[PDB]
Protein backbone atom coordinates (compact mmCIF):
# COMPACT_ATOMS: atom_id res chain seq x y z
CA UNK A 1 0.00 0.00 0.00
CA UNK A 2 2.01 2.83 1.13
CA UNK A 3 5.11 3.56 -0.21
CA UNK A 4 8.88 5.04 0.36
CA UNK A 5 11.35 7.17 -1.29
CA UNK A 6 15.15 6.50 -0.65
CA UNK A 7 17.65 8.64 -1.66
CA UNK A 8 21.17 7.49 -2.55
CA UNK A 9 24.02 10.27 -2.13
CA UNK A 10 24.00 10.77 -6.57
CA UNK A 11 20.33 12.20 -6.10
CA UNK A 12 18.78 8.76 -7.42
CA UNK A 13 15.32 8.47 -5.82
CA UNK A 14 14.08 4.97 -5.23
CA UNK A 15 10.63 3.97 -4.38
CA UNK A 16 10.04 0.94 -2.39
CA UNK A 17 7.16 -0.72 -0.41
CA UNK A 18 7.20 0.23 3.04
CA UNK A 19 7.08 -2.87 4.48
CA UNK A 20 9.38 -3.77 2.07
CA UNK A 21 12.13 -1.26 3.66
CA UNK A 22 11.61 -2.17 6.87
CA UNK A 23 13.86 -5.19 6.18
CA UNK A 24 16.81 -2.28 6.73
CA UNK A 25 17.00 -2.03 10.70
CA UNK A 26 18.26 1.91 10.08
CA UNK A 27 15.34 2.54 7.81
CA UNK A 28 13.14 0.70 10.43
CA UNK A 29 14.33 2.97 13.31
CA UNK A 30 14.35 6.53 11.36
CA UNK A 31 9.99 5.48 10.01
CA UNK A 32 7.20 4.95 11.68
CA UNK A 33 7.11 12.63 2.65
CA UNK A 34 8.08 9.52 3.88
CA UNK A 35 11.82 9.50 2.72
CA UNK A 36 14.98 8.60 3.71
CA UNK A 37 18.16 10.35 2.47
CA UNK A 38 21.42 8.37 2.44
CA UNK A 39 24.16 10.98 1.81
CA UNK A 40 26.99 7.69 1.80
CA UNK A 41 25.35 5.09 -0.27
CA UNK A 42 25.20 5.68 -4.09
CA UNK A 43 22.69 4.58 -6.99
CA UNK A 44 24.27 1.33 -7.83
CA UNK A 45 24.61 0.06 -4.62
CA UNK A 46 21.31 1.77 -2.94
CA UNK A 47 19.96 -0.11 -6.55
CA UNK A 48 21.17 -3.76 -5.20
CA UNK A 49 19.84 -3.13 -2.02
CA UNK A 50 16.41 -2.42 -3.14
CA UNK A 51 16.33 -5.51 -5.01
CA UNK A 52 17.60 -7.38 -1.51
CA UNK A 53 14.29 -6.09 0.10
CA UNK A 54 11.92 -7.97 -2.66
CA UNK A 55 14.35 -10.77 -3.01
CA UNK A 56 14.11 -10.98 1.35
CA UNK A 57 10.05 -10.31 1.26
CA UNK A 58 9.60 -13.02 -1.54
CA UNK A 59 11.30 -16.15 -0.31
CA UNK A 60 11.25 -15.97 3.47
CA UNK A 61 8.60 -18.12 5.06
CA UNK A 62 8.86 -19.81 1.13
CA UNK A 63 8.45 -23.60 0.31
CA UNK A 64 10.23 -23.07 -3.48
CA UNK A 65 13.76 -23.69 -3.62
CA UNK A 66 15.74 -19.98 -2.69
CA UNK A 67 17.74 -18.99 -5.69
CA UNK A 68 21.18 -17.39 -4.42
CA UNK A 69 21.51 -13.41 -4.15
CA UNK A 70 23.83 -12.41 -6.99
CA UNK A 71 26.79 -10.24 -6.14
CA UNK A 72 28.81 -9.24 -8.00
CA UNK A 73 32.65 -8.77 -7.15
CA UNK A 74 33.36 -5.22 -8.31
CA UNK A 75 30.60 -3.87 -5.63
CA UNK A 76 30.94 -6.88 -3.35
CA UNK A 77 32.60 -3.96 -0.68
CA UNK A 78 30.42 -1.69 -1.49
CA UNK A 79 27.59 -3.27 -0.91
CA UNK A 80 28.89 -5.03 2.59
CA UNK A 81 29.12 -1.41 3.99
CA UNK A 82 25.84 -0.61 2.78
CA UNK A 83 24.55 -3.97 4.59
CA UNK A 84 26.13 -3.31 7.46
CA UNK A 85 25.27 0.46 7.90
CA UNK A 86 21.26 -0.46 7.17
CA UNK A 87 21.16 -3.51 9.18
CA UNK A 88 19.51 -6.02 6.36
CA UNK B 1 3.63 -16.37 -12.83
CA UNK B 2 4.85 -13.00 -10.97
CA UNK B 3 6.91 -10.33 -12.84
CA UNK B 4 9.21 -7.81 -10.84
CA UNK B 5 9.70 -4.49 -12.36
CA UNK B 6 11.89 -1.49 -12.29
CA UNK B 7 9.88 1.38 -13.66
CA UNK B 8 12.92 4.44 -14.59
CA UNK B 9 12.04 7.98 -15.40
CA UNK B 10 15.16 10.23 -15.58
CA UNK B 11 16.38 9.74 -11.43
CA UNK B 12 13.36 8.28 -10.27
CA UNK B 13 13.23 4.01 -10.23
CA UNK B 14 10.55 2.15 -8.97
CA UNK B 15 10.28 -1.34 -7.67
CA UNK B 16 7.01 -2.97 -7.88
CA UNK B 17 5.04 -6.58 -8.82
CA UNK B 18 2.91 -7.56 -11.24
CA UNK B 19 1.41 -10.19 -12.87
CA UNK B 20 2.05 -11.89 -16.61
CA UNK B 21 -1.49 -10.97 -17.15
CA UNK B 22 -2.10 -7.61 -15.90
CA UNK B 23 -1.96 -5.24 -18.25
CA UNK B 24 -0.26 -2.09 -18.86
CA UNK B 25 -2.78 0.15 -18.26
CA UNK B 26 -3.02 -1.78 -15.03
CA UNK B 27 0.88 -0.95 -14.36
CA UNK B 28 0.11 2.94 -14.86
CA UNK B 29 -2.72 2.63 -12.77
CA UNK B 30 0.18 1.85 -10.19
CA UNK B 31 2.18 4.29 -11.62
CA UNK B 32 -0.95 6.64 -10.82
CA UNK B 33 -1.17 5.98 -7.10
CA UNK B 34 2.93 6.40 -6.43
CA UNK B 35 3.20 9.67 -8.77
CA UNK B 36 0.17 11.43 -8.73
CA UNK B 37 0.10 10.95 -12.43
CA UNK B 38 -2.93 9.51 -14.46
CA UNK B 39 -2.58 7.28 -17.11
CA UNK B 40 -2.83 9.83 -20.11
CA UNK B 41 -0.10 11.42 -18.40
CA UNK B 42 2.46 8.37 -18.96
CA UNK B 43 4.20 5.95 -21.46
CA UNK B 44 5.63 3.36 -20.44
CA UNK B 45 8.86 1.97 -22.54
CA UNK B 46 10.96 -1.17 -22.77
CA UNK B 47 14.34 -0.37 -24.40
CA UNK B 48 13.03 2.03 -26.48
CA UNK B 49 10.46 0.42 -27.64
CA UNK B 50 6.67 2.17 -26.60
CA UNK B 51 3.98 -0.14 -24.96
CA UNK B 52 0.49 -0.28 -25.71
CA UNK B 53 -1.90 -0.22 -22.65
CA UNK B 54 -4.04 -3.14 -24.21
CA UNK B 55 -1.38 -5.69 -23.86
CA UNK B 56 0.01 -7.98 -21.27
CA UNK B 57 2.90 -8.00 -19.35
CA UNK B 58 3.67 -11.45 -20.69
CA UNK B 59 2.56 -10.21 -24.04
CA UNK B 60 5.68 -7.32 -23.71
CA UNK B 61 8.46 -10.16 -22.99
CA UNK B 62 8.26 -9.48 -19.67
CA UNK B 63 8.67 -13.30 -17.95
CA UNK B 64 8.76 -14.69 -14.54
CA UNK B 65 12.27 -15.94 -15.74
CA UNK B 66 13.38 -12.55 -16.61
CA UNK B 67 11.75 -10.81 -14.08
CA UNK B 68 12.73 -11.76 -10.81
CA UNK B 69 13.23 -10.39 -7.12
CA UNK B 70 17.01 -10.05 -7.80
CA UNK B 71 16.92 -9.02 -11.09
CA UNK B 72 13.78 -6.68 -12.21
CA UNK B 73 13.16 -5.95 -15.43
CA UNK B 74 13.42 -2.36 -16.31
CA UNK B 75 10.86 -0.44 -17.58
CA UNK B 76 10.84 3.13 -19.29
CA UNK B 77 8.70 6.00 -18.48
CA UNK B 78 7.89 9.31 -19.36
CA UNK B 79 5.96 11.90 -18.86
CA UNK B 80 3.87 14.51 -20.05
CA UNK B 81 5.14 18.39 -20.43
CA UNK B 82 2.20 20.12 -20.27
CA UNK B 83 1.61 20.31 -24.61
CA UNK B 84 3.46 17.12 -25.54
CA UNK B 85 5.38 14.00 -24.23
CA UNK B 86 9.22 14.43 -23.11
CA UNK B 87 11.86 12.41 -24.47
CA UNK B 88 12.50 9.01 -22.59
CA UNK B 89 15.61 9.93 -20.28
CA UNK B 90 16.78 7.43 -17.80
CA UNK B 91 19.83 8.55 -15.72
CA UNK B 92 22.46 5.66 -15.32
CA UNK B 93 23.32 5.16 -11.76
CA UNK B 94 26.36 5.69 -10.88
CA UNK B 95 29.82 3.37 -11.48
CA UNK B 96 31.80 1.02 -9.08
CA UNK B 97 35.24 1.47 -8.39
CA UNK B 98 38.43 -0.14 -9.89
CA UNK B 99 38.34 -3.54 -8.14
CA UNK B 100 40.76 -3.93 -5.23
CA UNK B 101 44.32 -5.39 -6.25
CA UNK B 102 43.34 -8.74 -3.10
CA UNK B 103 39.92 -9.27 -4.34
CA UNK B 104 39.60 -12.21 -7.07
CA UNK C 1 12.87 -82.92 -7.00
CA UNK C 2 9.43 -80.20 -6.44
CA UNK C 3 9.65 -82.03 -2.47
CA UNK C 4 12.89 -79.87 -2.53
CA UNK C 5 12.16 -76.24 -3.99
CA UNK C 6 9.00 -76.26 -2.48
CA UNK C 7 11.08 -76.80 0.79
CA UNK C 8 13.83 -74.49 -0.17
CA UNK C 9 11.26 -71.68 -0.16
CA UNK C 10 10.05 -72.77 3.07
CA UNK C 11 13.69 -71.96 4.13
CA UNK C 12 13.85 -68.69 2.68
CA UNK C 13 10.39 -67.65 4.10
CA UNK C 14 11.37 -68.52 7.37
CA UNK C 15 14.82 -66.34 6.79
CA UNK C 16 12.82 -62.99 6.21
CA UNK C 17 10.94 -64.10 9.66
CA UNK C 18 10.73 -61.16 12.00
CA UNK C 19 12.58 -63.47 14.93
CA UNK C 20 15.95 -63.24 12.79
CA UNK C 21 14.69 -59.75 12.11
CA UNK C 22 17.49 -58.21 14.56
CA UNK C 23 20.57 -59.93 12.41
CA UNK C 24 19.28 -60.82 8.66
CA UNK C 25 18.27 -57.18 7.74
CA UNK C 26 21.06 -55.96 5.75
CA UNK C 27 20.63 -59.30 3.15
CA UNK C 28 16.60 -58.45 2.79
CA UNK C 29 17.64 -56.46 -0.53
CA UNK C 30 20.53 -56.12 -2.99
CA UNK C 31 23.87 -54.20 -1.54
CA UNK C 32 22.86 -50.64 -2.26
CA UNK C 33 26.45 -49.16 -3.03
CA UNK C 34 24.85 -45.66 -3.13
CA UNK C 35 23.28 -45.53 -0.08
CA UNK C 36 26.62 -46.99 1.92
CA UNK C 37 29.09 -45.06 -0.14
CA UNK C 38 30.98 -48.21 -1.06
CA UNK C 39 33.37 -47.53 -4.36
CA UNK C 40 35.03 -50.61 -4.41
CA UNK C 41 32.48 -53.10 -3.98
CA UNK C 42 31.48 -53.57 -7.35
CA UNK C 43 35.38 -54.03 -8.00
CA UNK C 44 35.90 -56.69 -5.01
CA UNK C 45 32.18 -58.37 -5.40
CA UNK C 46 32.20 -60.00 -9.13
CA UNK C 47 28.64 -61.54 -8.46
CA UNK C 48 26.41 -59.84 -5.72
CA UNK C 49 23.39 -61.40 -4.11
CA UNK C 50 20.81 -60.97 -1.33
CA UNK C 51 17.87 -62.68 -0.21
CA UNK C 52 14.84 -60.86 -2.82
CA UNK C 53 16.80 -61.86 -5.21
CA UNK C 54 16.70 -65.42 -4.74
CA UNK C 55 13.13 -65.10 -4.08
CA UNK C 56 12.07 -63.61 -7.37
CA UNK C 57 14.15 -66.65 -9.13
CA UNK C 58 12.31 -68.95 -7.04
CA UNK C 59 9.32 -67.90 -8.03
CA UNK C 60 10.47 -67.43 -11.59
CA UNK C 61 11.09 -71.42 -11.30
CA UNK C 62 14.69 -70.29 -12.52
CA UNK C 63 16.91 -72.65 -9.70
CA UNK C 64 17.52 -76.31 -11.72
CA UNK C 65 17.19 -78.14 -8.22
CA UNK C 66 18.01 -77.36 -4.72
CA UNK C 67 21.79 -77.33 -5.13
CA UNK C 68 21.84 -74.34 -7.19
CA UNK C 69 19.08 -72.60 -4.74
CA UNK C 70 22.13 -73.24 -2.21
CA UNK C 71 24.90 -71.99 -3.91
CA UNK C 72 23.70 -68.24 -4.17
CA UNK C 73 22.52 -68.36 -0.56
CA UNK C 74 26.29 -69.44 -0.14
CA UNK C 75 27.55 -66.88 -2.37
CA UNK C 76 25.25 -63.71 -0.78
CA UNK C 77 27.15 -64.74 2.41
CA UNK C 78 30.19 -65.19 1.33
CA UNK C 79 30.69 -61.92 -0.34
CA UNK C 80 30.13 -60.31 3.16
CA UNK C 81 32.84 -62.60 4.39
CA UNK C 82 34.96 -61.73 1.29
CA UNK C 83 34.40 -57.00 1.57
CA UNK C 84 34.21 -57.38 4.98
CA UNK C 85 36.94 -57.74 8.04
CA UNK C 86 35.92 -60.66 10.14
CA UNK C 87 35.98 -58.66 13.29
CA UNK C 88 33.22 -56.17 11.79
CA UNK C 89 29.48 -56.03 12.99
CA UNK C 90 27.87 -56.99 9.49
CA UNK C 91 30.23 -60.70 9.39
CA UNK C 92 28.77 -61.39 12.72
CA UNK C 93 25.26 -61.12 11.44
CA UNK C 94 26.17 -62.85 8.23
CA UNK C 95 27.20 -65.85 10.40
CA UNK C 96 24.14 -66.34 12.66
CA UNK C 97 21.78 -65.85 9.58
CA UNK C 98 24.00 -69.01 7.85
CA UNK C 99 23.47 -70.62 11.24
CA UNK C 100 19.55 -70.53 10.79
CA UNK C 101 20.00 -71.71 6.71
CA UNK C 102 22.42 -74.95 7.68
CA UNK C 103 19.94 -76.19 10.34
CA UNK C 104 17.26 -76.52 8.08
CA UNK C 105 19.07 -76.95 4.70
CA UNK C 106 20.45 -80.00 6.08
CA UNK C 107 17.22 -81.17 7.10
CA UNK C 108 15.62 -81.88 4.16
CA UNK D 1 25.53 -33.11 25.12
CA UNK D 2 21.99 -32.13 24.88
CA UNK D 3 21.54 -32.58 21.08
CA UNK D 4 22.97 -35.93 19.96
CA UNK D 5 21.52 -38.93 17.98
CA UNK D 6 19.99 -41.87 20.07
CA UNK D 7 21.80 -45.27 19.72
CA UNK D 8 18.39 -47.42 18.59
CA UNK D 9 20.14 -49.33 16.12
CA UNK D 10 16.61 -49.27 13.61
CA UNK D 11 17.82 -49.03 10.14
CA UNK D 12 15.93 -46.18 8.08
CA UNK D 13 15.79 -45.53 4.33
CA UNK D 14 16.80 -41.60 3.74
CA UNK D 15 17.43 -39.77 0.42
CA UNK D 16 19.64 -36.33 0.65
CA UNK D 17 18.46 -34.26 -2.10
CA UNK D 18 20.34 -31.32 -2.79
CA UNK D 19 18.60 -28.30 -4.44
CA UNK D 20 21.28 -25.80 -3.80
CA UNK D 21 23.57 -24.44 -5.73
CA UNK D 22 26.64 -25.71 -3.82
CA UNK D 23 27.92 -28.77 -2.71
CA UNK D 24 26.52 -30.25 0.10
CA UNK D 25 28.45 -31.52 3.48
CA UNK D 26 25.71 -33.68 5.52
CA UNK D 27 26.89 -33.36 8.97
CA UNK D 28 26.00 -36.40 11.88
CA UNK D 29 25.87 -35.74 15.08
CA UNK D 30 26.85 -38.86 16.95
CA UNK D 31 25.61 -40.29 20.56
CA UNK D 32 28.16 -37.87 22.33
CA UNK D 33 26.71 -34.83 20.66
CA UNK D 34 29.57 -34.74 18.83
CA UNK D 35 29.35 -33.38 14.95
CA UNK D 36 30.81 -35.80 12.15
CA UNK D 37 31.06 -35.02 8.64
CA UNK D 38 29.92 -37.10 5.83
CA UNK D 39 30.53 -37.34 2.10
CA UNK D 40 29.51 -34.45 0.50
CA UNK D 41 26.57 -33.61 -2.20
CA UNK D 42 27.03 -31.84 -5.44
CA UNK D 43 24.41 -29.44 -6.72
CA UNK D 44 21.54 -31.32 -8.34
CA UNK D 45 22.13 -34.52 -7.28
CA UNK D 46 19.85 -37.05 -4.53
CA UNK D 47 21.12 -40.19 -3.33
CA UNK D 48 19.76 -42.84 -1.11
CA UNK D 49 21.19 -42.37 2.58
CA UNK D 50 20.99 -45.96 5.38
CA UNK D 51 20.43 -44.19 8.46
CA UNK D 52 18.66 -44.65 11.89
CA UNK D 53 15.86 -43.50 13.52
CA UNK D 54 16.59 -40.80 15.74
CA UNK D 55 19.48 -39.64 14.57
CA UNK D 56 20.55 -36.02 14.16
CA UNK D 57 21.70 -34.72 11.35
CA UNK D 58 22.82 -30.76 9.99
CA UNK D 59 24.06 -29.58 6.17
CA UNK D 60 26.22 -27.24 5.48
CA UNK D 61 27.52 -25.25 2.66
CA UNK D 62 30.84 -26.56 1.63
CA UNK D 63 31.97 -22.80 -0.35
CA UNK D 64 30.67 -20.67 2.47
CA UNK D 65 30.73 -22.70 5.53
CA UNK D 66 27.24 -21.64 6.18
CA UNK D 67 24.52 -23.50 7.30
CA UNK D 68 21.83 -25.04 5.19
CA UNK D 69 18.10 -25.77 5.54
CA UNK D 70 17.06 -29.26 5.22
CA UNK D 71 13.00 -29.40 5.35
CA UNK D 72 12.81 -25.88 6.03
CA UNK D 73 14.60 -26.05 9.58
CA UNK D 74 18.13 -26.73 10.56
CA UNK D 75 18.07 -29.91 12.08
CA UNK D 76 17.03 -33.27 10.60
CA UNK D 77 15.77 -37.07 12.21
CA UNK D 78 14.84 -39.81 10.36
CA UNK D 79 12.10 -41.48 11.40
CA UNK D 80 10.97 -45.16 11.30
CA UNK D 81 9.80 -45.46 7.46
CA UNK D 82 6.40 -46.07 7.16
CA UNK D 83 5.02 -49.02 4.47
CA UNK D 84 8.74 -49.21 3.18
CA UNK D 85 7.83 -45.26 2.26
CA UNK D 86 11.16 -43.11 1.68
CA UNK D 87 11.96 -40.18 4.06
CA UNK D 88 12.95 -37.49 1.78
CA UNK D 89 15.53 -34.25 2.98
CA UNK D 90 15.31 -31.79 0.76
CA UNK D 91 18.01 -29.09 1.49
CA UNK D 92 17.81 -25.95 0.35
CA UNK D 93 19.03 -22.70 0.34
CA UNK D 94 18.03 -20.06 3.31
CA UNK D 95 17.54 -16.55 3.15
CA UNK D 96 20.77 -14.89 4.31
CA UNK D 97 20.82 -11.33 5.64
CA UNK D 98 22.38 -8.96 2.83
CA UNK D 99 25.41 -8.25 5.27
CA UNK D 100 25.89 -12.15 5.97
CA UNK D 101 25.58 -12.85 1.83
CA UNK D 102 28.09 -10.10 1.02
CA UNK D 103 30.53 -11.87 3.78
CA UNK D 104 30.19 -15.13 1.42
CA UNK D 105 31.33 -13.10 -1.42
CA UNK D 106 33.89 -10.90 0.29
CA UNK D 107 35.54 -14.09 1.67
CA UNK D 108 35.83 -16.09 -1.33
CA UNK D 109 37.58 -13.21 -3.13
CA UNK D 110 40.13 -12.37 -0.34
CA UNK D 111 42.34 -14.36 1.79
CA UNK D 112 42.16 -14.16 4.92
CA UNK D 113 45.41 -12.52 5.32
CA UNK D 114 44.39 -9.97 3.43
CA UNK D 115 41.15 -8.82 5.25
CA UNK D 116 42.67 -5.79 6.83
CA UNK D 117 44.35 -4.71 3.31
CA UNK D 118 40.44 -3.44 2.23
CA UNK D 119 39.34 -0.09 2.48
CA UNK D 120 36.08 -1.01 5.11
CA UNK D 121 35.61 -0.25 8.56
CA UNK D 122 36.89 -2.36 11.18
CA UNK D 123 33.92 -3.43 12.08
CA UNK D 124 33.96 -5.40 8.96
CA UNK D 125 37.52 -7.02 10.06
CA UNK D 126 36.34 -9.21 12.82
CA UNK D 127 33.16 -10.20 10.84
CA UNK D 128 35.22 -11.27 7.71
CA UNK D 129 37.80 -13.19 10.43
CA UNK D 130 34.20 -14.57 12.34
CA UNK D 131 34.41 -17.58 10.16
CA UNK D 132 30.93 -19.68 10.27
CA UNK D 133 31.00 -23.14 11.58
CA UNK D 134 29.13 -25.84 12.87
CA UNK D 135 30.29 -25.62 16.30
CA UNK D 136 29.17 -21.73 17.05
CA UNK D 137 25.30 -22.81 14.82
CA UNK D 138 25.98 -26.16 17.48
CA UNK D 139 26.35 -24.31 20.63
CA UNK D 140 23.31 -21.57 19.57
CA UNK D 141 20.98 -24.31 19.01
CA UNK D 142 21.86 -25.71 22.51
CA UNK D 143 21.17 -22.54 23.78
CA UNK D 144 17.28 -22.19 22.61
CA UNK D 145 16.88 -26.11 23.39
CA UNK D 146 18.33 -25.60 26.95
CA UNK D 147 16.39 -22.55 27.88
CA UNK D 148 12.97 -24.39 25.98
C1 LIG E 1 27.75 -41.38 0.22
C2 LIG E 1 27.21 -40.30 1.13
N1 LIG E 1 27.03 -38.97 0.60
C3 LIG E 1 26.55 -38.15 1.50
S1 LIG E 1 26.29 -38.94 3.05
C4 LIG E 1 26.87 -40.52 2.45
C5 LIG E 1 26.88 -41.64 3.38
C6 LIG E 1 28.01 -42.47 3.55
C7 LIG E 1 28.07 -43.57 4.44
C8 LIG E 1 26.99 -43.96 5.24
C9 LIG E 1 26.97 -45.15 6.25
C10 LIG E 1 26.64 -46.45 5.55
C11 LIG E 1 26.50 -47.70 6.49
C12 LIG E 1 27.74 -48.66 6.63
C13 LIG E 1 29.15 -48.08 6.21
C14 LIG E 1 30.42 -48.97 6.51
C15 LIG E 1 31.19 -49.60 5.26
N2 LIG E 1 30.90 -50.99 4.95
C16 LIG E 1 29.77 -51.42 4.46
O1 LIG E 1 28.87 -50.62 4.25
C17 LIG E 1 29.59 -52.97 4.18
C18 LIG E 1 28.07 -53.37 4.38
N3 LIG E 1 27.71 -53.28 5.78
C19 LIG E 1 26.44 -53.29 6.11
C20 LIG E 1 26.27 -53.25 7.56
C21 LIG E 1 25.07 -53.58 8.23
C22 LIG E 1 24.96 -53.52 9.63
C23 LIG E 1 26.04 -53.15 10.46
C24 LIG E 1 27.23 -52.83 9.80
C25 LIG E 1 27.32 -52.88 8.41
O2 LIG E 1 25.93 -53.10 11.85
C26 LIG E 1 25.40 -51.92 12.48
C27 LIG E 1 24.01 -52.12 13.19
C28 LIG E 1 23.66 -50.96 14.18
C29 LIG E 1 24.39 -49.59 13.96
C30 LIG E 1 23.64 -48.33 14.52
C31 LIG E 1 24.25 -46.92 14.22
O3 LIG E 1 23.82 -45.94 14.79
N4 LIG E 1 25.24 -46.81 13.35
C32 LIG E 1 25.92 -45.57 12.94
C33 LIG E 1 27.46 -45.65 13.20
C34 LIG E 1 27.70 -45.42 14.68
C35 LIG E 1 28.28 -44.67 12.36
C36 LIG E 1 27.98 -47.01 12.84
C37 LIG E 1 25.68 -45.43 11.47
O4 LIG E 1 25.81 -46.37 10.71
N5 LIG E 1 25.31 -44.27 10.97
C38 LIG E 1 25.12 -43.04 11.77
C39 LIG E 1 24.20 -42.19 10.90
O5 LIG E 1 22.93 -42.72 11.03
C40 LIG E 1 24.75 -42.50 9.53
C41 LIG E 1 25.04 -43.99 9.58
C42 LIG E 1 26.25 -44.25 8.58
O6 LIG E 1 27.39 -43.95 8.92
N6 LIG E 1 26.00 -44.83 7.33
C43 LIG E 1 25.22 -53.42 5.15
C44 LIG E 1 25.38 -54.37 4.07
S2 LIG E 1 23.96 -54.44 3.06
C45 LIG E 1 23.18 -53.29 4.02
C46 LIG E 1 21.79 -52.87 3.67
C47 LIG E 1 23.95 -52.85 5.06
C48 LIG E 1 23.42 -51.82 6.04
N7 LIG E 1 26.48 -55.17 3.71
C49 LIG E 1 26.70 -56.40 3.19
C50 LIG E 1 25.74 -57.44 2.80
N8 LIG E 1 28.03 -56.65 3.04
N9 LIG E 1 28.72 -55.59 3.45
C51 LIG E 1 27.79 -54.69 3.85
C52 LIG E 1 25.85 -43.14 5.08
C53 LIG E 1 25.80 -42.04 4.20
CL1 LIG F 1 3.69 13.32 -28.52
CL1 LIG G 1 19.86 -45.47 -8.44
CL1 LIG H 1 15.46 -70.44 15.03
CL1 LIG I 1 26.80 -48.52 17.74
CL1 LIG J 1 9.27 -42.41 14.52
Amino acid sequence: SMYVKLISSDGHEFIVKREHALTSGTIKAMLSTNEVNFREIPSHVLSKVCMYFTYKVRYTNSSTEIPEFPIAPEIALELLMAANFLDC
Amino acid sequence: MDVFLMIRRHKTTIFTDAKESSTVFELKRIVEGILKRPPDEQRLYKDDQLLDDGKTLGECGFTSQTARPQAPATVGLAFRADDTFEALCIEPFSSPPELPDVMK
Amino acid sequence: VSEQLKCCSGILKEMFAKKHAAYAWPFYKPVDVEALGLHDYCDIIKHPMDMSTIKSKLEAREYRDAQEFGADVRLMFSNCYKYNPPDHEVVAMARKLQDVFEMRFAKM
Amino acid sequence: PVLRSVNSREPSQVIFCNRSPRVVLPVWLNFDGEPQPYPTLPPGTGRRIHSYRGHLWLFRDAGTHDGLLVNQTELFVPSLNVDGQPIFANITLPVYTLKERCLQVVRSLVKPENYRRLDIVRSLYEDLEDHPNVQKDLERLTQERIAH
